[PDB]
């Protein structure tokens, strides 16, 4: 009910347009689309046809005249890394989010006569403070028609849909990982060991097929290394992995007729 | 009259999002509560890359604030190998701080932005084409090998056994082989109609590229010695990326996803455009030319095994892998792939992303589709390099190459909710769309444009679940029939 | 003193080329940075590099300020020409009249007069009497006082 | 002959950066660098009228319909000192552009400290508040010289009361002549 | 049952060296190399090693090229509560951050030092234990 009513109402809704309503799931409009991360590889035909389809796509969703998105072209200053565009730009419009910078093409000394009849973007020169970016829109083009788009929403419309108790229980979990990855993160730059590269699986090689065949089978610590986490014989196949609490603790008014 | 100083050491704090109060994010986001499915809301939960600007803080700060800081200067001449960290004593005096690396020198904190700014900002992103990363690719000499038929017998030189019974399995009549009556050697001489290939060189124009910062190696992130001359170079772009990912997430033992999660629900849907061609060239041209390549140079070559090396040495996991193509969409199409294999229940976790390399073979290659913009026709346009890529601007002309990777890490929010950890983002959607018919390849279109598509011919009224109101009307009393 | 009467002049509308002799990044990002702030709805601000103590420089750009644009020019017509070029020449007396000196009097007198000649040799082959090009000099008080 | 045609870098895309300088002051009232009451402020409304197009009032109204103004007294500000510059560049339409200098004339000032140092400082002209009146005080000269709302009104053009010419003082010569 | 204890605390419980802030470790000094009841330090030499940690303090979380230090002297950590909350209301994320690892070898080498009394604490096991 929660994704018939809530989450993906709008799929295959020929009313409901898909970036629409990937917005419209956490009560958004199409005006809250912030920055729209460009390909934009400075090639003469890209930029061009880039620009039709996200003045067009804004135009044809109703987005409201004198609201351009904030075009950001990544690959002033990176290059077009030929595939790995894609996740530099993801990883770009992430950083837009949690910090609300809108970075500007420092490159673009002069943008281009024709991309002013294209009202709904806008192109920077310098990176704006705005007080935030609620969603971003990467899209990239690839040799051989392979257009492809990504919308990214500022992660608060999350947590909105949590309750506080989810949420608190969540906030005391994520600050407890993050004091174990500064310890782990200070180490390893002094002692060159971020990566360390494992010798063994969680198993061995008689607990490998049965741990493949048991969907409830977890890792838990060794005892003789606590640092070291292995699947024992005991989490495979056990007798407490269906069996909970809110049922079978609670059978004793089930149980008792 | 000496008041006692304070020098400001950098701090480095790998920072997490953030987390604001539930009150002001219900105030900015009223309506939401038990309205979202959280197994059906996919999340960015970390994020790495290698950059030709380093990695994804020290690119940021570059890209949003055009310097860096003190603390994304450290780690910048921590990634090229100008500061090393030394404990214990040196020069007698026991000092636990930075030391230069060229030298011993004991580095101050402060002195970062005033030693080396300059060869930082020098040998980091988009400069000329360094030759020593390349194997001694020099772009200004060009080097191929032309076919000739010499039209004079050769001055005989002698050679092996069995080297003079492959010159005569090729051209027969064209060469006279003879053994010595001494030793176990063999006399060749070329008679005329042979053909050799003399190499010659030419002046290639694109002399500028996008390279990961000078100094940098893959052995400063822990990578060892047995895994770097095996794999291909893009496969230790692939793997430092996905270990910045994982530490973006704070897993600092990937065996942490199977305390939640079973083997098999761990994907990996990275790609890329071309794959190994440092191998592929290793057995299409050094192969041919008698240089001492390994054996197994063809299965560093498969795109598909830069994903398959980050299971063998990080994940372990038994789960999805799905790596796609799309040669310069492929991390998008990546995140479409690794949002369908969650939204479908194969997988939880899912490594997303994309990665490329820079070679000769390919900057040769596009240069001749004109996809890249000429070097020396922008230093005729008093261009620096830095300044050769301007994307919208009037006066632009081709692309400009560069290499790294870049990954992200996405999960359910339900599963991140649970194993505590940090959320980025949401990917709201993710499409991909080809084009209509033509006759050209490299060349794009309004293909895109279907993912914002809508019916309102006549219809007069809105979409009924289009407010929040309604659907959390239907949603309250189907809670209620359950 | 030039680059304050050039954002004045660009963010009055007018249509300025300006000469540069340390042509380089920073120098052409310091003029976008004016017309990115100061421009105004018609303005257009041209960066060339010039060195105005050449003779064949300054032919080449008045050349290129009316060419035509199928022959790679301006196509433009001068209105006002202000010659600020200098150089800070100091500490020379009557008897160290070195290179330096007379170079930056081939700057500041020499082609500033062929700078004028190319623009009224421009105007009169085009047979343009009825727009003369307000020249304004950067005169002194001081004349060795 | 450093010179060539190739060089040449020409910018004209003043549509452009109008609404990059519309919403970068925009953001430095919310977040309080900029008051109506600086000069840098009416600095760049000036600059704003001169690059006026029918695609900046657009923008330039969004922006201010869509503020919310209950989250402090800068979202007030923006609001309200946006509010006169919507009215100001739709004025301003169909008009020539505009060099107007609304900087403060500064003057010189040096400065001996008891240690023993030469500082040197652009400090406020006294009398001389604006550039009005800095034409006013070249026109009187020096004693030996002698022989023997602001934001909603840049649209409007002001009418001249007096003329400095009348105000010069008899036989004598100005600063500027 | 040694008169050494482990250095490293927290709330729940013992931890290592680099599980603790640095308010957590300048008050457990304090906690341990001062004496309540007398009004005194073990040693000089400890009242200084607690001051160089309060100078590694504002050293880690400072300013643009260099300012006043509050310790201006070691003399002034005879009323230590009065020299630790000036220290942590100049800095007031030192009483949240962990302390790096650059900043633990730090204080491992310190406590190995000649011309100092050795710790009253054990900070590490390791071969130095």
């Amino acid at each position: 009910a929660q994704q018939e009513w809530g989450n993906e109402f709008w799929k295959n809704d020929p009313r409901i347009a898909p970036l629409r309503g990937a917005l419209a799931t956490f009560n958004l409009t199409v005006d809250d689309l912030g920055v729209a991360s460009f390909h934009g590889t400075s090639t003469k035909a890209n930029d061009k046809n880039e620009s039709i389809t996200i003045n067009k796509m804004m135009q044809h969703l109703g987005r409201s005249e004198g609201n351009p998105v904030f075009g950001v072209f990544q690959k002033y200053l990176t290059g077009h890394p030929k595939g790995a565009a894609g996740a530099w730009m993801l990883n770009g419009a992430i950083q837009i989010l949690q910090t609300g910078i809108v970075p500007g093409n420092r490159n673009a000394d002069n943008v281009d006569k024709i991309l002013e009849d294209f009202e709904y973007v806008l192109y920077p020169s310098r990176s704006i403070q705005t007080d935030g970016i609620k969603a971003c829109s990467v899209t990239s083009f690839g040799f051989g028609q392979k257009g492809g788009q990504a919308i990214v929403v500022h992660p608060d419309y999350l947590f909105a849909s949590l309750d506080s108790e989810t949420f608190e229980e969540y906030k005391t979990k994520v600050e407890a990982r993050y004091k174990s990855t500064y310890r782990y993160m200070h180490n390893a730059i002094i002692r060159n060991t971020m990566f360390v590269a494992k010798s063994d699986p969680p198993y061995t090689d008689e607990l490998e097929q049965p741990v493949y065949l048991d969907p409830l089978a977890r890792v838990n610590n060794c005892k003789k290394n606590p640092s070291k986490l292995v699947f024992v014989n005991a989490d495979v196949q056990s007798k407490q992995n269906f069996v909970g609490k809110s049922a079978n603790d609670t059978a004793k008014v089930i149980s008792s007729l | 009259y000496q008041k006692a100083r304070i020098e400001p050491r950098a701090n480095l704090k790998f920072e997490f999002p953030p987390l604001k109060s539930h009150k002001e994010i219900q105030n900015k986001a009223p309506g939401l509560e038990g309205l979202l499915d959280l197994e059906r809301v996919i999340v960015v939960t970390g994020f790495g890359e290698v950059s030709p600007w380093g990695n994804t803080r020290t690119r940021w700060e570059m890209e949003a604030f055009g310097e860096f800081s003190i603390e994304g200067c450290l780690e910048m001449a921590w990634i090229m190998g100008f500061i090393k960290y030394h404990n214990g004593n040196l020069k007698g005096k026991p000092y636990t701080g930075w030391i230069d690396a060229k030298t011993n020198e004991p580095v101050e904190d402060k002195d970062i932005k005033k030693k080396y700014e300059e060869e930082i900002l020098a040998h980091a992103g988009i400069r000329l084409i360094e030759p020593e990363l390349f194997r001694g690719y020099n772009p200004e000499k060009k080097e191929l090998i032309q076919e000739v038929i010499i039209e004079q017998d050769m001055a005989p030189f002698v050679t092996d056994e069995s080297t003079a019974q492959q010159y005569k399995l090729q051209h027969e009549d064209a060469v006279d082989i003879l053994k010595s009556e001494e030793s176990d050697e063999y006399t060749v001489t070329f008679k005329k109609g042979a053909r050799l290939f003399v190499p010659k060189a030419l002046r290639f124009d694109r002399l500028v590229a996008g390279q990961i910062p000078t100094g940098w190696d893959a052995k400063r992130y822990g990578i060892s010695e047995d895994t770097i001359s095996q794999v291909d170079p893009v496969t230790l772009y692939a793997l430092v990326s996905t270990i910045e990912a994982l530490l973006s997430a704070g897993i600092t033992d990937p065996y942490e996803f199977y305390k939640y999660v079973h083997v098999s629900e761990v994907g990996n849907c990275s790609g890329s455009g071309m794959g190994g061609v440092s191998a592929l060239r290793g057995m299409f041209r050094d192969r041919y030319s008698d240089k001492p390549v390994q054996n197994d140079i063809l299965q560093e070559s498969f795109i598909n095994t830069m994903s398959a090396w980050v299971n063998m040495l990080l994940l372990s996991s038994s789960g999805p892998i799905k790596t796609p193509v799309g040669a310069c969409a492929t991390a998008v199409e990546s995140v479409d792939i690794g949002v369908e294999t969650i939204l479908s229940g194969k997988a939880k976790i899912c490594l997303v992303g994309g990665y490329d390399d820079f070679q000769e073979e390919g900057s040769y290659e596009f240069a001749n589709m004109n996809a890249t913009s000429n070097s020396l026709d922008e230093f005729d346009h008093g261009r620096t390099p830095q300044e050769m890529s301007r994307p919208a601007t009037t006066t632009r002309n081709g692309f400009m190459e560069a290499q790294g990777s870049g990954t992200q890490v996405i999960m359910n929010a339900e599963l991140a909710i649970k194993m505590g950890v940090p959320i980025y983002a949401i990917v709201a959607l993710t499409a991909t769309a080809t084009d209509k018919i033509g006759r050209s390849v490299p060349a794009p279109g309004k293909g895109i444009l279907t993912t914002a598509r809508e019916h309102h011919g006549s219809l007069k009224t809105k979409s009924p679940k289009l407010d929040i109101k309604y659907r959390t009307r239907q949603l309250n009393k189907r809670k209620d029939q359950i | 003193i030039g680059a304050e009467v050039l954002q004045g002049l660009i963010s009055g509308g007018a249509k300025v080329i300006v000469t540069t002799s340390r042509f380089s990044k920073k120098v052409t990002e310091y003029y976008q940075d004016i017309y990115a702030r100061f421009g105004a709805a018609g303005s257009c601000l041209i960066v060339v590099p010039f060195n105005q103590g050449s003779k064949q420089d300054v032919e080449a750009l008045i050349d290129y300020i009316y060419r035509d644009v199928k022959d790679e020019g301006l196509g433009w017509d001068l209105d006002a020409v202000i010659p600020f070029a200098a150089i800070p020449e100091a500490g020379i007396e009557i008897d160290e009249l070195g290179s330096k000196s007379e170079l930056a009097h081939r700057i500041m007198l020499t082609n500033l007069l062929r700078l004028l000649g190319e623009v009224k040799k421009q105007k009169f082959t085009r047979a343009i009497n009825t727009r003369p090009a307000q020249i304004i000099l950067p005169l002194s008080p001081n004349h060795g006082t | 002959p450093v010179f060539s045609h190739l060089k040449a870098r020409t910018y004209d895309s003043y549509w452009n950066w109008a609404r990059q300088d519309a919403l970068s002051m925009y953001f430095d009232i919310i977040f309080g660098k900029l008051t109506d009451v600086d000069r840098e402020t009416v600095s760049q409304c000036i600059q704003l009228m001169n690059r006026s197009n029918p695609t900046l009032i657009k923008f330039m109204q969004y922006h201010i319909d869509h503020c919310p103004e209950y989250k402090g007294e800068t979202y007030q500000l923006a609001k309200s000192l946006g509010q006169q510059l919507i009215d100001n560049c739709i004025q301003v339409a169909n008009q020539d552009p505009v060099y107007k200098d609304i900087s403060y004339p500064t003057g010189p000032h040096t400065e001996v400290d008891s240690k023993g140092n030469i500082v040197y400082k652009e400090v406020n002209r006294k009398s001389v508040r604006k550039l009005e009146q800095y034409v006013f005080e070249m026109s009187q000269g020096g004693e030996l010289t002698k022989e023997v709302a602001e934001i909603s009104s840049l649209s409007e053009k002001t009418s001249i009361v007096d003329p400095v010419s009348g105000g010069i003082p008899p036989e004598t010569v100005p600063f500027l002549h | 049952d040694y008169q050494k204890p482990w250095f490293a605390k927290n709330e729940k419980g013992t931890c290592d060296l680099e599980d603790m802030t640095y308010k957590q470790i300048a008050e457990r000094l304090v906690e341990l190399m001062y004496v309540r009841k007398s009004q005194r330090w073990i040693d000089v030499t400890l009242r200084n090693f607690t001051g160089k940690f309060l100078r590694r303090i504002e050293e880690r979380f400072a300013t643009k090229v260099g300012t006043i230090s509050l310790i201006q002297n070691f003399s002034q950590l005879e009323e230590p509560e009065k020299a630790i909350d000036s220290v942590f209301k100049a800095y007031p994320e030192a009483a949240s951050q962990l302390i790096n690892e650059e900043d633990c070898d730090w204080f491992l080498l310190e406590a190995q030092s000649p011309t100092q009394k050795p710790v009253p604490f054990i900070p590490v096991l390791d071969e130095r234990f």
